[PDB]
């Protein structure tokens, strides 16, 4: 598929992709297990349990990380907003990836 | 114009003596401007009033502003002196100095007068 | 150049690499590349100004120069409705608590 | 959606997650809500709060995997009457619900073990349990299977290629997390079965066809054995199972080869050589016997050849007889056998025991011989070759002789000879004496030439400085005439040997005499080369008498022109008066007096002049006997 | 992480972009690394050093490694050519997972670790972060694996 | 009794001569070589690393008797 339809629990329907974040082999091998085929291959994505904002940040991070992973160009640094520090820690301490 | 002096031959002599590899793995940083900003040296340049090095001999003995071989020794005399004064006396510092400047004196003791 | 844009409309959510110097008309047919709603019917403003897909990038003043890095770049998404184009609508995101008793 | 956190409950939640791993593995394409619904049932139950769930989730899990392998090991278990196509397949129905690996369970491959760890692997341990479950006891079955499988092939019949490739690989490619799983699977049944069918075809076939013909079908079953390996194993074993049927065929019938091999050589059945020399080149001890039985054998060949020599032509026989036995030896071992550095040892070695064979009574003249052959084919009265045919000869020799016993004696005889060839007015070209020098300064070394070199430098001082001196009388006060032209070589003189130390003074004509004279008086001024003694025994000229019956001088010697300008006082002298002229010995004197009166040059002994001297031709030479 | 005691002058100050205050780390007779006089984000600092020396780039005010010249650390190199060279600093991978567990312990100060309305996994696991000795060690560990 | 001829071949000559002076300091053998002049039996090439010093009665051991007439070796 063209993108990869990610959407949380709270009404709202959303696109990210993983190969674009490939650098984060997280990705690379978060959508790495049992099989998940069909002829409609769009890379949908149904979570209850993510922030909305969160996703959002995450998702320009992603597009960051793909773009700099392996790249030379400039890079920003990390912007995060002092409202979630610590779901992200518990977050992280889940993902590791 | 200079008429050559036997003392600036032996000086140049001297210089090309120091411009083997021995002397210069301990003298190498003294071979160019041990830098007073180098290290925050604010009044290393305040003790040590007179810039040199072995570049300042060489220059001062090839630009012909020198008048003789004496020049040559009082320079390298203020140089190593200035050096001790900066360093204390029970270091490998004064040791390098020391050896350095009784090399110069002991390799002089074979220039003749011309 | 890179500009930074993240359209949010209805519950919609849509990112890419905007080109400065390429046209909002560009923007538009990568909206429709990526929701089978060519730029035809699509509608993309910066603010409540329209820009127009002859403006670029830099016609909405986002660009790599203050584009975000760690956040998106602020985009308002229109598409066609039928014999009109409905409004731009974008409501706020989940609401933010306060700090711990201890961590503020 | 942005979904806030949540309370799982754990039942509902595995139940969801089986109905969905159920429709992933089982080879269905389910309803994207429950492709969708999936990775949210697992993060649900893995994000319990305000405690972890993790033990009760994994165990699920692992009861999960621990059913599957059970349940594949009992489905396979049905299959009495297609054992190994029902191992196939369910072995790639697991591969595929794993080829699906793209999918949910990244989240098991990296937040377990880096939770209780720095306990297995999760997705290699699902394949290693599903292989123990069904693998693990149906083993027996699998390697039968496979085993009649290769003996069918091997009896003529079509095998499973791809089911056979896929049932070998997956035992191996059991724990990825290297050659742990094939290598202690595979290798040792394969190998075993490989030795035992090439013991029983070797010994069968060892007695079933001749050496030629058990060599030629080794070949073409080593080659299909390759080829069978390949298809049916990969490159971690092929190597064994080779060398254990080369172990089995070419190495357990080494000493029946060897023994057949002294005649396969004797035969040189060129097809059987190679056959042997490939078959033994990558064993140990195939080289040996073959390698001695092959350079005795041309040893032997080259002497009994050469035994054969005419006496007039030794050294052209010699030559030929080398340059054949080393063209054939070589052109064979190199076309048949890769080109073996022991070959090129063993010939080395023939051709040296071949070369420096002396017969017993006899002192070796090899070297002597060699030195004359080159001496004779750059001669000047035998025709028959050119210059690039003559450089060609000499290259040849170098790389023939390069074995030859006497260097040093060689080296003096070429060095004596070749003076003697340039003291009588012979060498045709320098150049081309230099050319075989070159070819001999190649191949002997600086030591070996500085001699020649001095020689040259010989008679060039003596030329050089006696043309100084010559210039320096051009340039001189007084008048000279010569009426006789000369030349001569006293140099720098310790290149080449005349060694013969003087014993009589010698007195010689002074027509002669003035120009030696006049030679030191120009010469004595600033050179030094050699100051040995004199190495002048080839003094000879002429002179044009007219009052004899008619002007003929014919070639005279320097004794004998002595004498006769002694004859300058009185044509009539007895002996005493000759010797003293001459100041030679009584042996020379002798040999001088006899030659002069038995060549029409004169007519208690007395000794007269000839005025009636006569020959065949008008010019003819009163010999030289040494020549 | 011991440097080299080369003592042969290497003639270079790398240009290190690091947004905080600019006091890398450094080495000892034995390896002891000290911090440094401030180099801001965007200049350069000037010091002659000893040849064979290994050293990174991190944050003044932040405490946690950001890769040397992005490896390791700028590497030993003697005097030869005169020409100027350096190590600059640069982030690791520019990590929103370091960053939050260095915000979490930069909004709650290091005796805050273990109190979030969660279980105790957070300040050990992610947050036990920036620490000079540390950071340095788990850079050798690294190049260990290497 | 006559000969009218001229063209005898002949020889004599080669006058041999070693090397000429004092040449003491430590410059051996003028004739042979020093030392290491001539301490090499298996040569003779000190003839022509000789000792001779020009046309002006000129000789000492070859290397340090340049450094330090006949022709000659
Ligand atoms: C103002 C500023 N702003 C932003 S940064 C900065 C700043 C930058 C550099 C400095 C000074 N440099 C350093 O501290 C360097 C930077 C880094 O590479 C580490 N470092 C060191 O000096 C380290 N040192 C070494 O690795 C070598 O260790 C030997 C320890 O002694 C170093 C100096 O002792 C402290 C102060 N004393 C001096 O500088 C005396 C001076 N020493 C020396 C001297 C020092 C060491 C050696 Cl091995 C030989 C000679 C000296 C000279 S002239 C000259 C060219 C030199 C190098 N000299 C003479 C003559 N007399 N006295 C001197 C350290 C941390 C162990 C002290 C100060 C401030
Ligand atoms: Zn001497
Ligand atoms: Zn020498
Ligand atoms: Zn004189």
């Amino acid at each position: 598929a063209m993108y990869v339809k990610l959407i949380s629990s709270d009404g709202h329907e959303f696109i990210v992709k993983r190969e674009h974040a490939l650098t984060s082999g997280t990705i690379k091998a978060m959508l790495s297990g049992p099989g998940q085929f069909a002829e409609n291959e769009t890379n949908e994505v149904n979570f209850r349990e993510i922030p909305s904002h969160v996703l959002s940040k995450v998702c320009m991070y992603f597009t960051y990380k793909v773009r700099y992973t392996n790249s030379s160009t400039e890079i920003p640094e990390f912007p995060i907003a002092p409202e979630i520090a610590l779901e992200l820690l518990m977050a992280a301490n889940f993902l590791d990836c | 114009s200079s008429k050559v002096s036997e003392q600036l031959k032996c000086c140049s002599g001297i210089l090309k003596e120091m411009f083997a590899k021995k002397h210069a793995a301990y003298a190498w940083p003294f071979y160019k401007p041990v830098d007073v900003e180098a290290l925050g040296l604010h009044d290393y340049c305040d003790i040590i009033k007179h810039p040199m090095d072995m570049s300042t001999i060489k220059s001062k003995l090839e630009a012909r502003e020198y008048r003789d071989a004496q020049e040559f020794g009082a320079d390298v005399r203020l140089m190593f002196s200035n050096c001790y004064k900066y360093n204390p006396p029970d270091h490998e510092v004064v040791a390098m100095a020391r050896k350095l400047q009784d090399v110069f004196e002991m390799r002089f003791a074979k220039m003749p007068d011309e | 150049m890179d500009v930074f844009l993240m359209i949010r409309r209805h519950k919609t959510t849509i990112f890419t690499d905007a080109k400065e110097s390429s046209t909002v008309f560009e923007l538009k047919r990568i909206v429709e590349g990526i929701l089978k709603r060519p730029p035809d019917e699509q509608r993309l403003y910066k603010d409540d100004q329209l820009l127009d897909d002859g403006k670029t990038l830099g016609e909405c003043g986002f660009t790599s120069q203050t584009a975000r890095p760690q956040a998106p770049a602020t985009v308002g998404l229109a598409f066609r409705a039928d014999d009109t184009f409905e409004a731009l609508c974008i409501e706020p995101f989940s609401s933010p608590p306060e700090l711990p008793d201890v961590m503020k | 959606m942005s979904l806030k956190p949540r309370v799982v409950d754990f039942d509902e939640t595995w139940n969801k997650l089986l109905t969905t791993i159920k429709a992933v593995v089982m080879l269905e394409y389910v309803e994207r809500a429950t492709w969708n619904d999936r990775f949210s049932d697992i993060y649900a139950l893995c994000v319990a709060y305000p405690e972890p769930l993790g033990e009760r989730l994994y165990t699920e899990t692992k009861i999960f995997l621990e059913n599957h392998v059970r349940h594949l090991h009992k489905r396979v278990l049905e299959s009495e009457e297609q054992v190994l196509v029902m191992y196939h397949r369910y072995w790639e129905e697991y591969s595929k619900g794993a080829d699906y690996m793209d999918c949910l369970y990244r989240y098991l491959n990296t937040q377990f073990i880096k939770k209780n760890k720095l306990l297995m692997e999760i997705g290699e341990l699902a394949l290693d349990m599903w292989r123990k479950l069904m693998v693990e006891p149906l083993q027996a079955i699998l390697i039968r299977m496979l085993l009649r499988e290769i003996k069918n092939d091997r009896g003529g019949e079509d095998p499973n290629q791809k089911v056979i490739h896929g049932v070998i690989n997956s035992f191996v490619h059991v724990e990825q997390y290297p050659l742990k799983f094939y290598q202690e699977i595979f290798e040792s049944p394969f190998l075993t079965e490989t030795g035992e069918y090439y013991k029983q075809e070797a010994s069968n076939l060892l007695q079933e066809s001749n050496c030629s013909q058990y060599m030629e079908k080794v070949l073409g079953r080593l080659k299909d054995e390759e080829i069978r390996c390949r298809k049916y194993l990969h490159p971690s074993s092929y190597t064994k199972v080779i060398h254990e049927c080369q172990q089995r065929m070419v190495a357990d019938h080494l000493q029946f080869l060897h023994a057949e091999c002294h005649n396969i050589i004797r035969q040189e059945k060129k097809n059987d050589m190679a056959n042997m020399y490939v078959l033994l080149r990558a064993v140990s001890t195939g080289l040996p016997h073959m390698i001695q039985e092959l350079q005795n054998h041309i040893h032997d060949e080259g002497l009994r050849a050469t035994s054969n020599l005419t006496q007039e032509n030794m050294p052209t026989l010699f030559v030929e007889s080398v340059l054949e036995v080393h063209g054939k030896f070589v052109q064979l071992i190199n076309t048949v056998l890769n080109g073996d550095q022991h070959f090129m040892s063993a010939l080395d070695k023939a051709l040296t025991s071949v070369v420096n064979y002396r017969e017993p009574k006899s002192v070796c003249k090899a070297p002597e011989l060699l030195a004359k052959y080159c001496d004779n084919l750059l001669k000047k009265s035998a025709k028959g070759m050119t210059e690039n045919e003559v450089e060609d000869r000499l290259t040849s020799f170098i790389t023939v002789f390069k074995y030859i016993d006497d260097k040093d004696v060689f080296q003096k005889f070429y060095a004596r000879m070749l003076a003697k060839r340039l003291i009588h007015g012979l060498s045709m070209s320098m150049d081309s004496e230099e050319a075989m020098i070159n070819k001999l300064k190649q191949a002997c070394g600086y030591e070996f030439t500085s001699k020649l070199h001095r020689m040259y430098t010989d008679m060039s001082v003596s030329a050089d400085l006696n043309n100084k001196f010559n210039n320096f009388i051009k340039n001189q006060d007084t008048v000279i005439d010569l009426g006789i032209s000369f030349q001569i070589y006293v140099l720098q003189a310790g290149a080449w040997p005349l060694t013969q130390a003087p014993s009589s003074t010698f007195a010689i004509p002074q027509e002669l005499e003035k120009s030696v004279q006049m030679f030191e008086l120009f010469y004595s001024q600033h050179f030094s080369g050699r100051k040995l003694t004199w190495l002048h025994y080839l003094c000879t000229g002429e002179v044009k008498m007219n009052y004899l019956g008619k002007p003929y001088v014919a070639m005279v010697t320097t004794y004998q022109m002595a004498v006769l300008l002694a004859f300058n006082n009185s044509e009539t002298v007895s002996y005493k008066e000759l010797q003293d002229s001459t100041q030679m010995n009584e042996k020379e004197l002798t040999k001088t007096i006899k030659s002069l009166l038995d060549v029409k040059m004169i007519n208690e002994s007395s000794f007269s002049l000839n005025m009636n001297f006569s020959s065949k031709r008008t010019k003819f030479k009163i010999t030289t006997s040494m020549q | 992480l011991r440097s080299v005691n080369s003592r042969e002058p290497s003639q270079v100050i790398f240009c290190n972009r690091s947004p905080r205050v600019v006091l890398p780390v450094w080495l000892n007779f034995d390896g002891e690394p000290q911090p440094y006089p401030t180099l801001p984000p965007g200049t350069g600092r000037r010091i002659h050093s000893y040849r064979g020396h290994l050293w990174l780039f991190r944050d003044a005010g932040t405490h946690d490694g950001l890769l040397v010249n992005q490896t390791e650390l700028f590497v030993p190199s003697l005097n030869v050519d005169g020409q100027p060279i350096f190590a600059n600093i640069t982030l690791p991978v520019y990590t929103l997972k370091e960053r939050c567990l260095q915000v979490v312990r930069s909004l709650v100060k290091p005796e805050n670790y273990r109190r979030l309305d969660i279980v105790r996994s957070l300040y050990e696991d992610l947050e036990d972060h920036p620490n000079v000795q540390k950071d340095l060690e788990r850079l050798t560990q690294e190049r260990i694996a290497h | 009794k006559r000969f009218e001829v001229k063209k005898w071949n002949a020889v004599a000559l080669w006058a041999w001569d070693i090397v000429v002076d004092n040449c003491a300091i430590c410059r051996n053998h003028i004739m042979d070589l020093c030392i290491e002049c001539q301490a090499n039996q298996a040569s003779a090439t000190s003839e022509e690393c000789t000792v001779a010093w020009g046309v002006c009665n000129h000789a000492f051991h070859f290397h340090c008797i340049s450094r330090w007439q006949k022709y000659g070796h």
